[PDB]
């Protein structure tokens, strides 16, 4: 799921089924396109580099679900958070819990970049236009592209953006490129369109 | 310091046993537990199993018939073996070192003590495509400045499989206005990625991306000029 909080203020996270026996719950912290990393174990204990913000719920009450509780949070803490859940009640877990994507709102708009083709792209008698989309917030886009003014109708691919950051790639022959007085990447968010275009 | 540092073939094809091996420095592997968990893209973490030089090993029911866990103390390694893999078996794997602690009570509570273990050093992780696709390598092309004092500047990586690359600028002297873009799957069933550097715009330092295609063996060198 997904749990949004500005900085300074408390996040919680809630992860696996409600507790039936004792419980000891492992938490693990996963930063885009990093491993995990041990948050936190035995419910409330914290390995070495991990401060006092971030605690466990008692692994206590029964019938109840564990709790990551983090406060005082900042832009580094925005990953994705996973509990193993040990529970004296029953079978070894051998898949983590579902995970919980933190959201930090310090806050918007795209910035983008737009290359033409290189000359070594085109002396191997292809060509790649290159529409680079990043530092927005939220992370919906759709990108268009134009040949002058006309909707191009093939060899886009645009990623579906991450933690945002995305890409979109037009693929023409190297004549297609140098036939057109021009070439759009158009960007459309939130309400707005941001356009750049080059130019053999 | 403990560092585990995972390798494996990138690419396997389905009914092909994965091998993959776990390269540990700053510790000796009888000395812990050791794990192996994988992570397919969007899921959660799945533990495949722990192994100790004790015999204290215990693998994932769901995997018990396809996996084998073992441990060199010749080379200092962890491996693993993953036999008839589909898709299903794509992911991330990763090794850890796994530690383990007991929630004790009174006598009275006796039938609720348990024991329970913790991932606490893991590798960077090993990426695992399982398809019948065959390997590409990438293409590599600039991506020449051209235009706030400041001008952009990046490496095109063209159509190669499967995942992953790895893109570095000038060896890793340049880690700072870096952004490497996610990769895009393409209609043709192949990657592209691309990464940029922010840089000021005065003919200084020299740009060069370094791309490493593991899946492949290929390693380029680009560089990057106005």
């Amino acid at each position: 799921t997904f749990v949004s909080v500005a900085p300074g203020q408390t996040a919680r996270i809630t992860c696996g089924e409600e507790s039936l026996g004792s419980r000891s719950v492992i938490w693990y912290q996963q930063r885009p396109g990093q491993a995990p990393s041990l948050i936190i174990y035995n419910n409330n204990d914290r390995p070495s580099g991990i401060p006092d913000r971030f605690s466990g719920s008692p692994g206590s009450t029964f019938g109840t679900t564990a709790t990551l509780t983090i406060t005082s949070v900042e832009a580094g803490d925005e990953a994705d958070y996973y509990c193993h859940i040990w529970d004296s009640r029953r079978p070894t877990n051998w898949v983590f819990g579902e995970g919980t994507t933190l959201i930090v709102l310090s806050q918007a708009a795209p910035s983008v970049t737009l290359f033409p083709p290189s000359s070594e792209e085109l002396q191997a008698n292809k060509a790649t236009l290159v529409c680079l989309i990043s530092d927005f917030y939220p992370g919906a886009v759709t990108v268009a592209w134009k040949a002058d003014s006309s909707p191009v109708k093939a060899g886009v691919e645009t990623t579906t953006p991450s933690k945002y950051a995305a890409s979109s790639y037009l693929s023409l022959t190297p004549e297609q490129w140098k036939s057109h007085k021009s070439y759009s990447c158009q960007v459309t968010h939130e309400g707005s369109t941001v356009e750049k275009t080059v130019a053999p | 310091q403990v560092h585990l540092q995972e390798s494996g073939p990138g690419l396997v094809k389905p009914s092909e046993t994965l091998s993959l091996t776990c390269n540990v420095s700053g510790t000796l592997v009888r000395d812990n537990y050791w794990s192996w968990i994988r992570q397919p893209l969007g899921k959660q973490p799945e533990w495949i199993g722990y192994v100790h030089d004790s015999g204290d090993t215990n693998y994932n029911p769901s995997l018990k018939s396809r996996v084998h866990l073992s441990l060199d103390k010749s080379k200092n390694l962890v491996s693993l073996r993953l036999t008839g893999v589909t898709a299903a078996d794509s992911a991330i794997y990763y090794c850890a070192t796994t530690k383990h602690g007991r929630r004790i009570y009174g006598v009275v509570a006796f039938k609720e003590w348990f024991t329970y273990f913790y991932m606490d050093v893991w590798g960077k992780g090993t990426s695992v495509t399982v398809s019948s696709a065959s390997t590409k390598g990438p293409s590599v092309f600039p991506l020449a400045p051209s235009s706030g004092g400041t001008a952009a500047l990046g490496c095109l990586v063209k159509d190669y499989f499967p995942e992953p690359v790895t893109v570095s600028w000038n060896s890793g002297a340049l880690t700072s206005g870096v952004h490497t873009f996610p990769a895009v799957l393409q209609s043709s069933g192949l990657y592209s990625l691309s990464s940029v550097v922010t840089v000021p715009s005065s003919g200084t330092q020299t740009y060069i991306c370094n791309v490493n295609h593991k899946p492949s063996n290929t390693k380029v060198d680009k560089r990057v000029e106005p």
